[PDB]
RNA sequence: ACAUAUUAUUAUCUUAUUAUUUAUAUAAUAUUUUUUAAUAAAUUUAUUAAUUUAUAUUUAUUUAUAUCAGAAAU
RNA sequence: UGAUAAGAUAAUAAAUAUGUGGUGUAAACGUGAGUAAUUUUAUUAGGAAUUAAUGAACUAUAGAAUAAGCUAAAUACUUAAUAUAUAAAAAGGAUAUAUAAUAUAUUUAUCUAUAGUCAAGCCAAUAAUGGUU
């Protein structure tokens, strides 16, 4: 019924298809074999009724998982349970281990912190399962523009919300985060700004190997106002809008950089008609803090 | 032979009788926590003390192991499969698959 | 039948040889 | 012991008085079935020494009759001796310490008499 | 006479199973092959479900032969 | 490691043989129904078709051990690569050490080839109870 409920059904159908045995796939999903399936009377696992025909499964849209991520209740384990089931598949099922994109992990980390309020257990499922992703030939998901930056951004909010000020824990956690990055391609340059802000907030001098200086290259959404092309473009650059607004709000040193404010102007004025992404998430963090 | 020296894992006879297992902890009163008795009594003495055939042979095997710095951890005797011995497995399995899963 | 056709083929062969013996004798 | 051709003891004699044939046999045949060859005989009961002999220093002797040459041939073609037969062959000097195991390895035990080959 | 039991045989009847040998499929699977939608990714390609195409491997039915056994006769 | 503890990773110590696998039951044991011999027995200094790309499983020696798929995973299975007209293969595990998963070393397995050992198939000659009512 709801967008979340529909998305979950699509995601659960996709997984059931790719977890079915190869010998039985042609007889359970090709509608021309519905009568051959009945005759064979294969018995559904769990000693249930014999298996029945299912509708053929087609490639799933990457937007399906973004809908489910933002449907999870304010305090739920649904996202943490889905991920544990999704990433428990064999690494030989390429469709399952290539569906996850860098955008999905960013939206799983930003939703968990500001909306679902289980960030700690979402950064442990990702840290724990990073090795399997490497074995499954999908390391790109752990990058600097979607995984590292989103993590440092949520840290610049938890360190404030919670007041954490230890200069050893912060550095140790920052080192682990950088060690968990498998696709180190700094493009926007916001990573360097985010790392410097963390050091100022927690009073330490960051020093990570391989994070070479990169000048800001914020993607500028054009003044042209399209429909689904600008709704996707904004949603595409939604992560870096949450990082620009975060950088300025946490520390006023980032106000020095004028590239950050240009993107705010462009992204905000692009669809200022609608609500604000940054503010929306901030409201939930308070609605979750109160509990 | 000679009397080995107590260790930290096997401080006394009672600890020795518990590590070896096979219900040998029920002979703690026969030995009386005397280290020398465990390493001097042969089969003839153990038979006079009421130790049954299987246990006295098992103890003497573990006493020899201890004297030679070889592990004395309990090794379990073999047990038949859950579905029975091979000669009665086909019958048992057929009657266990028609009363559990139907 | 296949067995009735084999029997007759053999029966004719035996009778040709029994006659052959009479012609040779 | 492994392999298809094994050197092992076949039991003869009467109840409570065992005697053995040293035989080369197929692994799958019965212990006392007619073997491929009978290499020798083993009498496990030591000869009893008299009271005087004991003080005199006589040690009881176990008697083995063995075809040394034929035994070596069967070891050469890969016949596998049993554990008891291995002990006998190591004492006869046919096999060496390479056939010893960790449980029977007499690495440190004093030798009171050295193997002596004589003619009689 | 004969009523019984047992066995064997067959130009006969019925026949499990199997082997071998026929014909057939809009049969299944894989690959190839002709196209066709849906979906996805990228900005043509992939996947899935169909259709066409041959190929191999099976399956169902079917033709013929032999066959445990039983029936009948001897 | 995970800013709160759900999980992950490694080390160590245990558990599991109601999951997938491997090896083992062509032997031994028992019996004497059938079997009078195209088949069974015994014998011979017997034979050829002038007996397989058979090793069954140990010995000696030499070489190899590759890529995918399928299963939850593999020393399971499937399809390929390369190896004596040429055909025909495989498998890793454990433990150390050094590296950034890989390499060596030790140990135990896997495959192929050659010979040996053990062990097979087939044939001949001779003999093997009673009744011709
Ligand atoms: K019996
Ligand atoms: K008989
Ligand atoms: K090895
Ligand atoms: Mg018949
Ligand atoms: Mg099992
Ligand atoms: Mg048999
Ligand atoms: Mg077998
Ligand atoms: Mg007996
Ligand atoms: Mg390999
Ligand atoms: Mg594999
Ligand atoms: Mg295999
Ligand atoms: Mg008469």
């Amino acid at each position: 019924a709801s967008t979340g409920e529909i998305a979950k059904a699509k995601l659960d159908e996709f997984l059931i298809y790719h977890k079915t045995d190869a010998k039985l796939k042609p007889f359970i999903y090709r509608p021309k074999n519905a009568q051959i399936l009945l005759t064979k009377d294969i018995r559904d696992p769990k000693t249930r009724e014999p298996l029945q025909p299912r509708p053929p499964v087609k490639p799933l849209s990457k937007q399906t998982l973004n809908d489910f991520i933002y449907s999870v209740e304010p305090n739920s384990t649904e996202l943490l349970d889905w991920f544990k089931e999704w990433t428990g598949t064999s690494i030989r099922k390429r469709a399952i281990w290539t569906y996850i994109s860098p955008i999905h992990v960013q939206k799983m980390l930003t939703a968990s912190f500001f909306k679902i309020g289980k960030y700690a257990h979402m950064v442990g499922l990702l840290y724990g399962i990073e090795h399997k992703f490497l074995k499954a030939q999908n390391p790109s998901v752990f990058d600097i523009e979607h995984f590292f930056n989103t993590n440092i951004m949520c840290a610049l909010h938890r360190n404030r919300l919670k007041d954490y000020k230890d200069a050893e824990i912060a550095q140790r956690k920052l080192q682990v985060a950088w060690k968990k990055v498998l696709n180190r391609k700094n493009n926007t340059g916001l990573a360097n700004i985010l790392v410097a802000t963390l050091g100022r907030q927690i009073g330490f001098t960051p020093e990570l190997t391989g994070l070479q200086p990169v000048d800001i290259s914020l993607p500028d959404i054009p003044n042209s106002s399209s429909g689904a092309e600008l709704k996707d473009l904004l949603s595409k650059y939604e992560g870096i809008y949450l990082i620009a607004r975060t950088l300025l709000d946490i520390d006023q040193h980032n106000a020095q950089y004028l590239e950050l404010q240009e993107f705010i102007r462009q992204y905000q004025n692009a669809l200022s008609e609608s609500s604000d992404p940054y503010d929306t998430h901030l409201k939930a963090l308070g609605l979750l803090e109160t509990p | 032979s000679t009397i080995p020296k107590p260790s930290d894992q096997v401080p006394d006879v009672d600890a020795f009788l518990n590590k070896i297992g096979r219900n040998c902890n029920e002979l703690k009163d026969t030995f009386e926590n005397n280290w020398n008795n465990l390493f001097q009594w042969d089969s003839k003495i153990l038979k006079e003390k009421g130790v049954n055939i299987q246990q006295r042979k098992y103890i003497l095997k573990q006493v020899h192991n201890y004297r030679n710095n070889r592990p004395i951890h309990e090794i379990k005797l073999g047990k038949k499969s859950f579905f029975g011995g091979e000669r009665k497995r086909k019958a048992f399995t057929a009657k266990w698959k028609a009363e559990n899963k139907q | 039948s296949a067995k009735a056709v084999k029997f007759l083929k053999a029966q004719r062969r035996k009778q040709k040889n029994e006659a052959k013996q009479a012609t040779l004798k | 012991t492994c392999g298809l051709v094994r050197i092992r003891l076949a039991r003869f004699g009467r109840k409570n008085s065992p005697v053995y044939n040293i035989v080369v046999a197929n692994s799958r045949k019965a212990r006392d079935a007619k073997p491929i060859e009978v290499l020798g005989t083993y009498v496990p009961v030591p000869s009893p020494v008299t009271k005087r002999e004991l003080k005199r220093g006589v040690v009881p002797i176990k008697d083995v009759k063995l075809d040394f040459d034929r035994t070596k041939y069967w070891i050469g073609v890969g016949a596998q001796p049993s554990e008891t037969v291995t002990k006998l062959l190591r004492k006869a000097g046919i096999l060496n310490d390479a056939w010893a195991t960790s449980k029977n390895s007499n690495v440190n035990r004093k030798v009171v008499f050295e193997r002596m080959e004589t003619l009689e």
